């Protein structure tokens, strides 16, 4: 199941707990995976390719895409990542979705062409803080021809 | 200069490679000497760091005046390596402690930095630290820092993302685990031999699972129990019945690792037609093979044939809907669903005794064929194909099926006889050849070898076998101790040795009666081995004490021995007493025996019509005489091992002067002078001889010089599996079924190298016409191959002993890639640097900072040597050309250049892809592929899972062998067009380049490389003497040239068995021939299959 | 049993996975069977031969020949599908008996003759 | 023995019935007779001819197929 | 182990594994193997005194 | 150090021990060599330093009857009784 297989790392290691906790319980094996892959879905988006296969690319953590400090903004980073791997697929052409793996670490969201050539790193501070000035003046644009209207 | 040196010193006690890089741009940008402000004076700039420095690690140093140019880089980059070490994985902080000291002022910085980038850090220290914000990878280098102006998404992605550049595949993606890559400790392979049942679990590691060995045990103990309990039921069983029709892909698949075998019979349930239970004959039955576990590596083959082939479908189905989103539908046929379905019909007919289901029928007619015999026909259909007079149906692209043997070896780059003997002998040695490769595939498999991580491996893990069946038969106090597994290959050594040894001292067990002992020097009683001298060897030996130095060497080592025992001081007197002297027998004879008897191998290369039967001087070999300098040098050093050079070309040579023995006599002397004798005398004018011409060759093939023919192994194969088809009608269907899965993985090897790698679908295996001025450059990468070939150590502890005397990308892991990789990437270094070298001038190599193993001067000899023997460049090829003492440093140079720039970066990149040259560019994108392959999610997720560094090995070895053996015929095929006429006759050149014909040259090509003996060896049937006939009947009436026409041609084992063998072969040794010479090609683990499965689909098709 | 062997393709894994459940439920294996036939049953349409013998010929799933989105667009293709197979065995049947077979790779009821001769493909 | 291993296949190629074997020799397997053949396989029928049926009875005898208790009648 | 014919071929300096034996196995005279008597000694040094 | 610590010597109150140890173990280990019956009757566990004696005592008498398996082929024999 993709996100199983691929385990992100940090999650790795939480998810060997879930496991063994929910087994104990009532009648299990199947409940246990049925909980321990729930959980993982709540907390790993799976970044899937645009081909039509459509097979997946990565699991980055849904706690790490963060930006700022609310789970909203989680989902508004993945917006940038998403605008990332795609430029990049473009601008170098050949590079095929196929081809292209995004690849965490401890904190760290790093994305690979399989030639080890083209890696784009992406982290916490910096996709955060580029976010929060790009909101910043594009939000002030919105202020500006908002209250052009009065 | 230059990062040739820096590739092998940061690949030794770390290290990210390219801090090393960076460190030395920055320090020095590239200057070989230096001064500097504050003091240092050299590359890395130290001054201070001198003597503690050098001492402190693998090579120490001597003055401050004397930086060196290695040892010191070596020395930085093994303080870089701890500084790396003595923190953590954040090698930005490595590179702040180097610039700024350690421990000095610097200190604070080194401590202020573990507190966020920070500012108590300074002017060169940060900005220092911010130029390596490169690999990689700590979390300070995210943390140092901190269109182009617009906002809209795109912007901020570019504002974040930051290109890293650099990636080691080997930090990544195969890490090298704790048990893998561990040599093994002397002892701990006795344990491992007494405590695990099969080592093949030695590998797998889930966990975990460190330490020890101890525990290693008792989890490759519990696996293997797990295994043969379940893995067995359900995956024979899912897969067994209804493999395509039930049918699955398998493209979605568990990485399928216990699975051996094991259960798997597919009796498809339906296509069973009539199910008569039992027996057309006693012949029929199973396979009908002599080998044990022949039905279980034929299981296992099968299961590795479905898999993929039902995989190769799935995925052409795949792509055949890739490509409906550009256009609906082209033709796309496309695909193997043919061949897969009818080997599945075969395979359920075999295993169900009935329902040849896989049956074309019928008509008409068996025109026009026909290479041998078998008459076969077109189907219009799928290209090709054959079809048979059953007709069972052999799938295009198949090494059987007639049309494309023909199109292959069509235009592409009373007592009695002398001939009844050789094929005898041809029989039973190929028996003897199959027996000694089950053996050797069952060694070569012990834990030492394989369970643990790399060491020589593998043209060296055959060479270090034979090496030790031959110094335990020679002196046997050594044999005592030999892995039983192995002690069977040295057990069928020896008696097949000994047994031509006890037919050669007396060669009259046949006809004649006459013909006295070919043999050398009877009574010398041991089983001799054939002591074979080799080249290079005595090459490394003349370049220091070159003449009289050996000379001298191989005699003393010899009058060592002569003194060193009782008996061989008799044995040596017995026969010099007989030659030149009474009784008493001065020291003074023996030392002039010896030096003469050492001259032969001293000065005149005899030793790589008359034999080298002949080099078996009395003496024993084993003690070593110390030499001058030093070095013990005993003689075994310069002889051979390996039998595969060795053990099928003496065996034609003896099998040559037996059958000429047992004919009248002596091969030299006597066959000789009669022969000519016949020829000077009549005579020129003598219209009947050329028929004498027409004996003189049944001489030379009896006697194997053979005329370098043996073509193919598949043109004896088809008339073997032709008649083999009309007794056994089970073995029958066996042997389509091997030599189809073998055709099907090639023309899928084919296919898939062809759409991933960029120089083989562009241009090699692009139709027509002409590559414009890569003329020039396929020339010389076929010239590598040739002066590879002609020069290369044939040896095996001889080449790597020699390349690591200096000291996928890494022979450390996936060492089966690697090895191809190195002995193809150097063939195209060398051709390189002998057509720049040339007439014209290109001289990226003699500036070389790669300056290793060849000097100033012996690199510019290398240029002279290349100069004198070639012109614009198929030249030379001459005896004077190897017989040089300089030319093993060409050799050298183009090993050493493509194991330090082409072979060992840790990443691919562009380096030479607007660059030298022709096959640099296609190993270069072969690694690429390699790389990219080996980062799949199937094959990725597969490792980390379970490590197995040599699931992954055997993988990606199939796949660069039929690589590179589809890759030096297409290049050839470019070349021979090109000397087709010019006027465009390149219909003929598309003839020769399509799937149904690659997938035949990447069979009947192409070493691999290491196989316990040969492909031909194994197969081979040698059959007329057609003109023999004609001379016999047509010099019937004529003179005496008939007397001798009657004697050469008709119209485990003891000597004595030898004789009673039937002289031309049984169903079970051409069975058990063609199921041991295809495991080099379809191999028997089943899920390396489905390893080089996902990587082909992954790739594309 | 013509469903029960064959099998689908695609369903092997969910079949397998009804049989559990009902063994573990009422721990009798022939219950267990009979709702994991009903469960083939209902899924697959097992095309039989105009043979009175009649042995099968394939076993389809009866989701990827839909042709409409309502389920009687699986009945409606049985009828383009049945038309066609007398349509393969009616256009040069060199030779036809049970060679040929016909079912379902992942998404594409293949229909081929044990051979090269014949293989057509009918998609969803 | 040729002709006895081919019709040795015909009784194999199609099943345990002898009578259809032995109308796929005498009508040919695959010219006009491949679809007397196949037709065979829905009763003993008309699509068969004035040979095909004729001879396919003539083999009443061993043996076993169902057509041959079908054929008659 | 040696016969006359190895004695000759061996090299003439020495190996890493043979000064690692012959120190782990010079030094078993004055640092012990069974653990045992180590902390033996240690409580009659102790009760001693230093 | 493998056969100075079988039974007879340690588990049992002492005996002989232990200068004398070593010394009736060599004892056995010549004794043994030298007349070949009594050597039958000896604790495998210390066979092994019979047989390396004998083997080493071997290779040095093998290598004075003809030393010269050396650079030179005169000397002859150094060894008192051939």
């Amino acid at each position: 199941a993709p996100e199983i297989a691929r385990m992100p790392a940090s999650l790795r290691e939480s998810a060997r707990k879930i496991y063994d906790s929910v087994k104990y319980r009532s009648g299990n094996e199947s409940m246990a995976m049925e909980q321990m892959t729930k959980f993982l879905k709540e907390s790993t988006y799976t970044f899937t390719g645009d081909d039509v296969d459509g097979d997946t690319v990565g699991v980055i953590p849904k706690n790490m895409m963060q930006v700022n400090s609310d789970p909203k903004s989680w989902e508004q980073g993945r917006d940038i990542l998403e605008e990332a791997r795609k430029g990049i697929i473009a601008s170098n052409p050949w590079i095929t979705n196929k081809q292209l793996t995004m690849y965490s670490q401890g904190d760290s969201i790093y994305l690979m062409d399989t030639t080890g050539q083209v890696r784009v790193r992406y982290d916490k501070e910096l996709l955060s803080k580029v976010w929060s000035e790009n909101q910043k003046k594009l939000e002030e644009k919105a202020r500006e021809k908002a209250l052009a209207d009065v | 200069d230059y990062d040739g040196l820096f590739q092998k010193a940061a690949d030794a006690n770390g290290v990210s490679y390219d801090l090393l890089r960076k460190v030395a741009w920055t320090e020095s940008r590239f200057v070989p000497t230096a001064k500097s402000k504050t003091g240092p004076l050299g590359m890395m700039q130290f001054t201070k760091a001198t003597a503690k420095a050098l001492g402190l690690r693998v090579t120490d140093g001597p003055d401050d005046d004397r930086l060196n140019p290695e040892l010191a880089i070596n020395a930085a980059a093994k303080q870089l390596a701890g500084l790396v070490g003595k923190f953590d994985g954040d090698e930005l902080k490595a590179a702040l402690a180097y610039n700024q000291g350690e421990g000095r002022l610097g200190n604070p910085q080194l401590e202020a930095y573990s507190k966020g980038d920070f500012a108590s850090i300074s002017e060169e220290g940060r900005n220092y630290m911010r130029n390596l914000l490169d690999v990689a990878k700590s979390p300070m280098a995210g943390q140092l820092e901190t269109a182009e102006l617009s906002n809209s998404v795109a912007g901020m992605a570019f504002r974040a993302g930051r290109l890293d550049n650099g990636f080691d595949v080997f930090k990544d993606t195969i890490t090298p685990t704790r048990w893998n890559s561990h040599i093994w400790t002397p002892e701990e392979l006795e344990k491992i031999r007494t405590e695990v049942k099969n080592p093949a679990y030695i590998n797998v590691v889930t966990g975990g699972s460190p330490e020890n060995l101890d525990d290693l045990i008792k989890l490759a103990n519990e696996n293997f129990e797990n295994d043969s309990r379940a893995a067995e039921a359900g995956l024979g069983a899912k897969l067994s019945a209804g493999i395509i029709g039930a049918g699955v892909d398998p493209l979605s698949y568990v990485p399928m690792v216990g699975v051996t075998g094991k259960g798997f019979k597919l009796i498809n349930k339906a296509l069973v037609v009539g199910a008569e239970s039992a027996a057309l004959n006693v012949a029929s039955e199973g396979l009908r093979t002599s080998v044990a576990g022949g039905d279980a590596d034929y299981a296992g083959a099968a299961l590795g044939g479905f898999v993929f082939g039902a995989g190769m479908s799935a995925i052409s189905d795949a792509v055949a809907a890739g490509l409906k989103r550009s256009k609906p539908e082209a033709e796309f046929d496309n695909e193997f669903i043919g061949p897969m379905m009818r080997l599945e019909a075969r395979e359920t007919a075999r295993n169900a005794n009935s329902a040849d289901l896989s049956r074309m029928n019928t008509e008409n007619m068996k025109f026009e064929g026909e290479h041998n015999g078998v008459p076969y026909e077109d189907l219009p259909t799928e290209r090709g194909a054959v079809v048979l007079h059953d007709g069972s149906v052999l799938s295009a692209s198949n090494p059987i099926n007639p049309k494309t043997l023909k199109e292959f070896s069509e235009v592409d780059p009373f007592g009695a006889t002398a001939s009844d003997i050789h094929e005898r002998l041809h029989g039973t040695d190929q028996r003897t050849y199959n027996d000694l490769y089950k053996a050797m595939s069952d060694a070569m498999k012990d834990p030492e070898f394989s369970t643990g991580g790399a060491k020589m491996s593998r043209e060296e893990t055959r060479y270090t076998i034979y090496r030790r069946a031959a110094l335990a038969i020679e002196r046997p106090e050594l044999q005592k101790a030999l892995t039983p597994s192995e002690r069977i290959v040295m057990d069928i050594i020896k008696r097949h040795f000994d047994t031509k040894r006890e037919l050669m001292e007396n060669p009259a067990i046949f006809g004649n009666t006459k013909a006295v002992s070919i043999f050398p020097e009877s009574r010398h009683k041991g089983t001799y081995v054939p002591h074979v001298y080799d080249r290079h060897a005595k090459a490394l030996m003349i370049q220091r004490y070159g003449a009289e130095g050996l000379q001298e060497g191989i005699a003393r080592s010899w009058m060592n021995s002569y003194v060193s025992r009782p008996e061989v001081k008799a044995r040596v007197d017995e026969m010099l007493k007989e030659l030149h002297g009474v009784k008493e027998v001065t020291p003074e004879m023996v030392e002039k025996y010896a030096m003469d008897k050492a001259y032969g191998i001293s000065h005149s290369d005899q030793f790589t019509n008359n034999s080298f039967l002949e080099a078996r001087n009395l003496f024993d070999s084993d003690l070593s005489i110390t030499m001058p300098d030093g070095q013990q040098f005993s003689v075994n050093d310069l002889r051979d091992f390996d039998m595969f050079r060795i053990m099928p070309a003496y065996d034609r040579r003896v099998n040559g002067d037996i059958a000429i023995m047992g004919s009248t006599g002596k091969t030299t002397k006597e066959l000789k002078d009669e022969i000519l004798a016949l020829k000077a005398k009549a005579e020129g004018d003598g219209k009947k001889t050329g028929e004498v011409h027409a004996l003189m060759d049944t001489v030379k093939i009896l006697t194997g010089r053979a005329r370098r023919n043996q073509d193919t192994v598949w043109e004896t194969s088809l008339r073997a599996i032709n008649d083999l088809g009309f007794f056994a009608k089970n073995a029958y269907m066996g042997a389509q079924n091997i030599t189809e899965i073998a055709g099907m993985i090639v023309t899928g090897n084919v296919r898939a190298l062809g759409h991933g790698i960029p120089i083989l679908r562009d241009t090699l295996y692009k139709s027509k016409p002409v590559s414009a001025k890569e003329l020039k450059e396929l020339h010389a990468s076929l010239f590598g191959k040739e002066v590879d070939q002609l020069i290369r150590p044939k040896r095996a502890d001889i080449v790597q002993r020699l390349r690591e005397a200096t000291d996928s990308p890494w022979t450390k892991l996936l060492n089966g890639t690697t090895n191809y990789l190195l002995d193809a990437a150097r063939q195209g270094m060398l051709g390189d640097v002998i057509s720049a070298t040339l007439t014209g001038k290109t001289t990226r190599w003699e500036k070389e900072g790669f300056l290793r193993g060849a000097s100033v001067t012996p690199e510019q000899m290398a240029g002279i040597k290349s100069l004198i023997k070639e012109h614009m460049f198929t030249v030379k090829d001459k005896q004077a050309f190897s017989m040089d003492p300089r030319a093993m440093d060409l050799w050298r140079l183009a090993d050493k250049v493509a194991d330090e720039a082409m072979l060992r970066p840790h990443k691919v990149s562009l380096q030479d892809s607007h660059a030298f040259g022709a096959l640099g560019k296609m190993v270069m994108q072969f690694k690429s592929f390699t790389i990219k392959s080996l980062n799949s999610k199937f094959l990725r997720t597969f490792y980390d899972g379970y490590k197995n560094n040599r699931a992954i090995d055997a993988a990606l070895s199939i796949i660069t062998s039929m690589g590179l053996a589809g890759g030096f015929y297409a290049m050839a095929a470019h070349v021979k067009a090109y000397a087709l006429p010019k006027e465009k006759r390149k219909e003929y050149l598309e003839r020769a380049l399509d799937p149904t014909m690659i997938a035949h040259a990447a069979l009947s090509r192409s070493s691999q490389l290491g196989a316990p003996l040969a492909m031909v060896d194994l197969v081979g049937g040698v059959l007329g003497f057609e003109s023999s006939k004609m001379a016999r009947s047509t010099i019937l009436p004529k003179d005496t040239v008939k007397e001798r026409d009657p004697n050469k041609p008709y119209t485990l084992m003891n000597a004595a068995g030898v004789v009673n063998s039937p002289n031309k072969a049984t169903e079970q040794d051409f069975m058990t021939g063609l199921m041991n010479s295809t495991k080099e090609l379809v191999p028997n683990d089943p899920l390396t299959q489905q390893l080089v499965l996902k990587i082909y689909e992954a790739n594309g098709v």
